[PDB]
């Protein structure tokens, strides 16, 4: 099995538009959710909340939906809870709240993309085990 | 259900001189919450043994 | 006889529906728009005599009841079962991942 | 003058509850057209009375005295609700939230452990009639709920349980099943409670109150596995009542 | 029965010890 | 118990001072060989 | 003349059939209190609430346990680092209950054995011996602080100890391979290698003097009667036991030099074992085993699992087991 | 009545009615003693009271 | 405890067999001349 | 036959305690010098 340009193909919007990512961008993607993310989301699920994942499915029932590259890119400048009825920057990194969480002082445009194509390809690789917790491992 | 009923042989020669209660609260006349001191059934006992 | 009741209420609409009148809080996660803020009022007036009352929680936007009125077939209600809504375990049932 | 949490860890102070003056000998008046709460009730036990189970059936049983052997670790405290005023003048309190259970264990004479909820959840609990102040001849006497001292998820030592757990005995595979439903079929309590509040201080001029309580409820039934026995609880109470 | 028994093995284990220590063959240098 | 508690306190504070009294007693020179 | 002077001969003679000695000052009755305590709670202790949530865990053998399943119970979780001791308790039926008597029993078990590594030094000063002996009894005692000390101290509770008894010992060793993966850990494994090795080399050296016996008995005596306590010469033929064992392997791996094979005979299992001590002891901070966990993947991103991930499967089930009704947040911190 | 004083009034009490090798205390025999059940007066057809 | 009938004659045959022939033999050591 | 529990216990050792008594005294008369 490999790596492939349809494996590394992602939406890209709501309306259905697609992005093929390169091989460097998923490289790029790892490394900075590593940096950034896994302390909390670590293979998937969210440690200081079990309830919301990172699976594909669930992000597509998020309000607004975040299961495409613009929703993530979105949810991390100004995210919002599931249901879009809160502002959460000040529990939850992003670019908004990057005095308080220093570690998104240096994130671009460019690596919010590579972070976004993480979350959405890597379920494409691991399947449930994306999201699935210790039961998976 | 006294002690006689239950074969008990010594327990009635440690009453017989005044040791009627145990460091677990009961008392041999039925009471509840008696401090018997040291020399319980437990404490004569334990005395004999060392 | 003697019988576990959360294994009998798995036999009810419980085992098909979303309650309002007994399940976790967290299940509410499983249609859009629905969690938090929805989830919290629900359990917080329930019971509910049926699926309907859920309109009736005072304070709702008009998009609050357009999501509830959208989500109603998806609910149900039957009678509150203590071992399932003590504990505060409607908020925290002991299950995370 | 005021104590901080350092001047009071580990003294066991911290379950205790206020006390007033003997000068607190007051009356609060009643505005039956303001509402009022309860911001703050505390209950502190000072006796754990569990009663005797006799063979005879037909002698009547009496309350024993009991070892507590949890330690400081049994008040309520932090609990607060509405105060409404009736229309024949009485008041009525219906507890909302606090810190109103606590596990208690105690030990009978000759070891048996009896563990309870110590509890007031869902209180409501009412005076007499024509209670225009709050006076040292004021009573509050109601009823509060007892549910499973433990929860739905709680498993047994071989993994049974009710929300979750094995629904058999697994250690003996092929035993016959009907001697052991009491022991595998796990049942949740949910059981009503008494209580009786006597103000014995009143502080007019904060809305403070103090007394003597003595509360009765049955004690952990183990989900379903043996029958509970019977508790009398006694101890002293402070409340602080506010206009809302 | 089971505690007097498992008790009582113990009992003469500690016994043994006392043997062993004080009643020893005593080593002699020949 | 607060006798209980004296008790031990008086009991472990006898044998600790025979311990530092007693290796304070010359134990250098307690050997078979050169006397320190 | 004096009675302190007297005293002090008595305690640090040299004639006396159990040595006393200043340590055995201490020694002494800290561990008869530790016995004592231990043999009692062992019969006849109620059921002790090891995890602080109100569920009882039964060891003594009046409680209904055998050899096998009964202890001495780790005291509550409640208490945690908290000093216990019984004049703390409002009354011996709250002290049981929370399991005092494991303070008790370890406090002075550990203090008595310190004492009686000290002891060992202090009478082989007195017989004019090399001092070293005590320094070989470091390792098991350092094994004991890391079980019944360090690690209560370091994860923040004494009921995390190991408990006193033979399933409470099989308890305490799952759980921290759950906590720890410690058969991952090297000073773990330098410890199996140091007790496996022990084992080896007493096997070998008893082995290798027993078949170089000098011949001095009989067809029907026992060949012990060849050696008299306390004579001069040595018993067996070193020369002819390193000849064998130098040709089974080769001349330069096996050793001629009795003083060299007695040190090596006493540093491979303390070694070892202080590796093993260690283990424990820094295992205590949470500094664990090797975590291979998904470290081999395909090249789609595919895990590959290696046997690392099966022990991680079975570390799993320990894990979401062990004290079934304590923990009520997702993570096990301590 | 007292059920203690009815209790010496039964001959399971007796400690002439035993046997050398019925080991063991009185409740091995006869049970643990639970209750009295009270005084039992037997009559005839007639009504008279019979012992 | 509902444990094994056998139980208890097993451990105490198991002790006393093997012990009783140690006794015998150590005894009729120390009569010997 | 419902017999005592201990029945057999009580058997073993009234056999073997004073036999093993007399068997320990027999075999050390033998072992003395002759
Ligand atoms: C050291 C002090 C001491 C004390 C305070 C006790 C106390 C007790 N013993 Mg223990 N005991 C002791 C030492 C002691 N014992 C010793 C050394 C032994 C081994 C011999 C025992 C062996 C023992 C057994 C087997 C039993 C007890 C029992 C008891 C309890 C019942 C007492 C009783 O009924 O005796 C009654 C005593 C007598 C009737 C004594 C009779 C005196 C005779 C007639 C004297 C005749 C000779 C005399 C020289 C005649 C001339 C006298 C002159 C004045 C004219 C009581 C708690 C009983 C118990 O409850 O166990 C748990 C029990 O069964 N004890
Ligand atoms: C060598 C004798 C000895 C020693 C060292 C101990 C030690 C201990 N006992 Mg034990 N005990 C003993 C004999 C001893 N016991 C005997 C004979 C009995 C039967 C009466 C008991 C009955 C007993 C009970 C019932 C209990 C203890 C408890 C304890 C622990 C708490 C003690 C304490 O708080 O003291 C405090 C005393 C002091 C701080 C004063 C010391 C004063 C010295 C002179 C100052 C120097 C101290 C400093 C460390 C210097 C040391 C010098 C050294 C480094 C060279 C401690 C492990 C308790 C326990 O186990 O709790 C978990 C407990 O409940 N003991
Ligand atoms: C089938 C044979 C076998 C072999 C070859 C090994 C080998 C090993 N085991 Mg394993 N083990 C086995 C079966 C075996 N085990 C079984 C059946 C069990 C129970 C299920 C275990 C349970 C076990 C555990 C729990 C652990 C080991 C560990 C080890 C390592 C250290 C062993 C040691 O020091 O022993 C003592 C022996 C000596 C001290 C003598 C020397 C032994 C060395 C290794 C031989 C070197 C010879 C050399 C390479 C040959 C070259 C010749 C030429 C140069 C002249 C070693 C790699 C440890 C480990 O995994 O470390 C990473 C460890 O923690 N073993
Ligand atoms: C073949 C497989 C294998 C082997 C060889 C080992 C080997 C070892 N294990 Mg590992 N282990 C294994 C599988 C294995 N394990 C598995 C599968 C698990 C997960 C379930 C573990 C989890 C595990 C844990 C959690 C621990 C070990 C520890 C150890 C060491 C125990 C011996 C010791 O502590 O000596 C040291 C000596 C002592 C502990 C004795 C102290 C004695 C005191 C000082 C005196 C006592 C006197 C006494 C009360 C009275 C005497 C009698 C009287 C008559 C005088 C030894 C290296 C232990 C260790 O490393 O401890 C440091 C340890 O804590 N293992
Ligand atoms: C004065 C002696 C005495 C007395 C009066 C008692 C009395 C009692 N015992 Mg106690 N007991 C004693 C000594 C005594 N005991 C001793 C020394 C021990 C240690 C072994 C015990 C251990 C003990 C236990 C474990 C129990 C009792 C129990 C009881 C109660 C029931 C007894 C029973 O069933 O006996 C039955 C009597 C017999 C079966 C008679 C035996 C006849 C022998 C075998 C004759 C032997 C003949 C001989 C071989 C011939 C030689 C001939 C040759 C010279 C030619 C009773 C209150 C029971 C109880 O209910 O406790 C709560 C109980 O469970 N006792
Ligand atoms: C080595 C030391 C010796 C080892 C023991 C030797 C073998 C024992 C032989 C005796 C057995 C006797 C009892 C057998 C039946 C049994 O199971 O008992 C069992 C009984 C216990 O009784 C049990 O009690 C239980 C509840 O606790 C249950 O009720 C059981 O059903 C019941 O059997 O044991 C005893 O009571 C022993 C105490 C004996 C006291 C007797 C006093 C009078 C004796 C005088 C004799 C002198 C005359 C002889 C002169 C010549
Ligand atoms: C409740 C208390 C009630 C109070 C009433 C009075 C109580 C007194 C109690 C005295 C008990 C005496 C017992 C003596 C036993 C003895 O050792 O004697 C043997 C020798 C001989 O005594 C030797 O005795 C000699 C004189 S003579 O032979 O005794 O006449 C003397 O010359 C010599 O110096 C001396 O060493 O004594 C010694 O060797 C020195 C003391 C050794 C003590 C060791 C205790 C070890 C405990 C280890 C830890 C616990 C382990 C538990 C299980 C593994
Ligand atoms: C790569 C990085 C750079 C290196 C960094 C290394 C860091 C760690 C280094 C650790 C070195 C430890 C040295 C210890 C020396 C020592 O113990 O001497 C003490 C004695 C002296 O040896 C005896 O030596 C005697 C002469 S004398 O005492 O040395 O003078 C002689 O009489 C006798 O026959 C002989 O056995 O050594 C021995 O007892 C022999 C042990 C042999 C063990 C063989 C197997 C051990 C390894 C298996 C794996
Ligand atoms: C812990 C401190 C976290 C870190 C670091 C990051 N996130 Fe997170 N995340 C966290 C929580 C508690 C939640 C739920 C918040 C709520 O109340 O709704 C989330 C949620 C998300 C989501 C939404 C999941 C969904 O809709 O199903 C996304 C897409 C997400 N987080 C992404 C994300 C990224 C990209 C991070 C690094 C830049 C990151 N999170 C950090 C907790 C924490
Ligand atoms: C922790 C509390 C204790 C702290 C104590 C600090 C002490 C500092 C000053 C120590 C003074 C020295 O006191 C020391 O003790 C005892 C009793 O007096 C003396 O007495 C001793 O003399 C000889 C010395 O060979 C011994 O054989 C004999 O047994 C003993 O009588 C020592 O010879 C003396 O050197
Ligand atoms: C060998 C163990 C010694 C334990 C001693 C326990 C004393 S117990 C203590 O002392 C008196 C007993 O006579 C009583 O007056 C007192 O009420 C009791 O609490
Ligand atoms: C000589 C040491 C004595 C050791 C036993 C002392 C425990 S005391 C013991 O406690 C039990 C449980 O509370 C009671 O059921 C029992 O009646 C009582 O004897
Ligand atoms: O014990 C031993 C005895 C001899 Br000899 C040897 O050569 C090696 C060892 Br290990
Ligand atoms: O691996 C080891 C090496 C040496 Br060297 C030792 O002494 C003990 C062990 Br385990
Ligand atoms: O306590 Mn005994 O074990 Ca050490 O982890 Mn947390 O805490 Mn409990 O869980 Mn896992
Ligand atoms: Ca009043
Ligand atoms: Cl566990
Ligand atoms: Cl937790």
């Amino acid at each position: 099995a490999e790596l492939t340009p349809e494996v590394l193909t992602v939406p890209l919007n709501s309306e259905g538009k697609t992005i093929t990512l390169t091989e460097k961008q998923y490289l790029e993607g790892k490394r900075l959710f590593q940096y950034a993310c896994a302390s909390c989301h670590v293979g998937g699920i969210t440690k200081t909340n079990p309830s919301l994942d990172l699976r594909t499915e669930t992000l597509a029932l998020a309000t607004p939906p975040r299961d495409n590259i613009e929703g993530l890119v979105d949810y991390m400048k100004n995210p919002t809870t599931y249901d879009g009825e809160q502002e959460i920057a000040e529990v939850h990194p992003s670019l908004r709240s990057a005095d308080i969480f220093p570690k998104m002082r240096n994130l671009t445009e460019k690596d919010l993309v590579a972070i976004a194509g993480h979350i959405l390809v890597e379920p494409k690789i691991l399947g449930d085990k994306w999201g699935g917790g210790k039961v998976y491992y | 259900n006294p002690m006689w009923r239950q074969g008990m042989f010594v327990l009635p020669f440690m009453a017989r001189l005044g040791v009627t209660g145990s460091w677990s609260g009961w008392s041999i006349t039925g009471e509840t919450g008696i401090d018997p001191g040291f020399w319980s059934f437990e404490g004569v006992a334990l005395a004999h043994i060392v | 006889e003697l019988v576990n009741v959360v294994d009998e209420k798995l036999g009810t609409a419980y085992g098909e529906k979303i309650d309002l009148n007994n399940t976790n809080i967290a299940a509410f996660i499983q249609y859009r728009g629905l969690y938090p803020t929805l989830a919290k009022l629900i359990v917080k007036n329930a019971p509910y005599e049926s699926v309907e009352d859920v309109l009736n929680i005072p304070g709702l936007t008009e998009r609050q009841k357009q999501i509830l009125r959208e989500n109603l077939e998806h609910f149900t209600v039957t009678e509150v079962e203590t071992a399932l809504v003590e504990g505060g375990d409607r908020y925290n049932n002991g299950l995370y991942k | 003058q005021t104590l901080t949490y350092d001047d009071i860890v580990g003294t066991g102070l911290a379950n205790k509850c206020p006390t007033l003056d003997d000068t607190a000998r007051g009356a609060y008046p009643i505005d039956s057209s303001q509402t009022y709460r309860i911001a703050r009730l505390c209950l502190q036990p000072t006796t754990f009375l569990v009663k005797e189970e006799p063979k005879n059936k037909r002698q009547e049983a009496e309350f024993v005295p009991t070892k507590l052997v949890t330690r400081e670790t049994t008040s309520l405290d932090q609990i607060q609700g509405e105060l409404k005023v009736n229309s024949d003048g009485s008041l009525t309190f219906v507890e909302e939230d606090g810190i109103d259970f606590q596990p208690v264990t105690v030990q009978m004479a000759g070891g048996e452990r009896i563990p309870l909820l110590f509890t007031v959840k869902n209180l409501v609990a009412s005076t007499q009639p024509n209670v225009t102040s709050i006076t040292t001849s004021t009573d509050f006497k109601g009823e509060f709920n007892v549910p499973s001292y433990r929860t739905a998820n709680f498993l047994d030592p071989k993994g049974r349980g009710l929300a979750s757990g094995y629904d058999s005995a697994i250690a003996l595979p092929q035993a016959k099943e009907e001697e052991l439903a009491r022991a595998n079929v796990k049942r949740f309590s949910l059981t009503k409670g008494q209580i009786s509040l006597n103000v014995a201080k009143v502080d007019g001029r904060t809305g403070e109150i103090a007394g003597t309580f003595e509360s009765e409820q049955l004690s952990d039934d183990d989900m379903g596995a043996h029958e509970p026995h019977e508790v009398k609880i006694q101890g002293v109470f402070y409340a602080s009542i506010e206009p809302a | 029965m089971e505690t007097i028994t498992y008790v009582f093995i113990f009992a003469c284990i500690i016994a043994l010890f006392f043997f062993a220590i004080f009643f020893r063959e005593p080593p002699r240098i020949t | 118990m607060e006798t209980l508690k004296i008790t031990v306190y008086i009991v472990v504070t006898f044998f600790v001072l025979l311990f530092v009294f007693g290796f304070l007693s010359g134990d250098p020179a307690r050997n078979p060989k050169r006397k320190d | 003349a004096n009675l302190w002077e007297r005293f002090c001969n008595w305690v640090t003679s040299t004639d006396n059939r159990l040595y006393v000695g200043w340590f055995g000052v201490i020694m002494i009755p800290t561990l008869l209190a530790a016995t004592i305590c231990f043999v009692i709670a062992f019969i006849a202790a109620p059921p002790v609430d090891i995890d602080g949530i109100r569920e009882p865990v039964s060891g003594s053998l009046l409680y209904g346990n055998n050899i096998i399943t009964g202890a001495v119970v780790p005291s509550s979780n409640a208490i945690g680092l908290h000093f216990y001791p019984i004049w703390e308790a409002a009354s011996l039926d709250e002290w049981l209950y929370n399991g005092g008597p494991y303070q008790l029993i370890i406090f002075h078990f550990l203090l008595g054995a310190s004492c009686y590594m000290g002891r060992q030094w202090e009478l082989s000063y007195r017989l004019g011996m090399r001092p070293w002996i005590c320094v070989a009894y470091s390792a098991p005692l350092a094994s004991a602080f890391a079980v019944f000390l360090i690690y209560p101290i370091g994860q923040g509770s004494f009921s995390d100890g190991m408990p006193l008894g033979i399933s409470g010992t099989f308890n305490f060793m799952i759980v921290f391979q759950a906590e720890h993966n410690i058969l991952m850990h090297p000073f773990h494994q330098l410890g199996v290698a140091g007790v496996f090795g022990g084992a080896l080399f007493c096997a070998m050296h008893g082995s290798l003097v027993t078949s170089s016996l000098i011949r001095e008995t009989t067809e029907t005596e026992s060949a012990n009667y060849g050696y008299k306590f306390g004579q001069e010469e040595e018993t067996y033929n070193i020369v002819a036991a390193h000849g064998y064992f130098g040709r089974l392997i080769f001349q330069y791996a096996s050793f001629n030099n009795s003083r060299s094979l007695h040190f090596f005979l006493a540093a491979w299992p303390v070694v070892g074992v202080w590796f093993a001590a260690l283990g424990i002891s820094t295992m205590a901070f949470n500094l664990n085993g090797f975590n291979f966990n998904h470290s081999v993947i395909d090249a789609k991103g595919n895990v590959i699992n290696t046997w690392a991930d099966i022990i991680n499967r079975a570390n799993l089930g320990m894990e979401v087991m062990h004290e079934r009704n304590a923990h009520n947040f997702p993570l096990d911190l301590a | 009545i007292p059920e203690k004083l009815a209790f010496y009034d039964y001959i399971g009490n007796n400690p002439a009615k035993g046997g050398l090798f019925r080991t063991g205390p009185m409740n091995k025999g006869d049970g643990i003693a639970q209750a009295w059940k009270g005084h039992a007066v037997f009559r005839n057809k007639e009504g008279e009271e019979l012992f | 405890m509902e444990v094994n009938q056998l139980g208890l004659i097993a451990t105490a045959l198991f002790v006393l067999v093997p012990s009783v022939f140690l006794i015998i033999l150590y005894v009729q050591t120390e009569s010997q001349q």
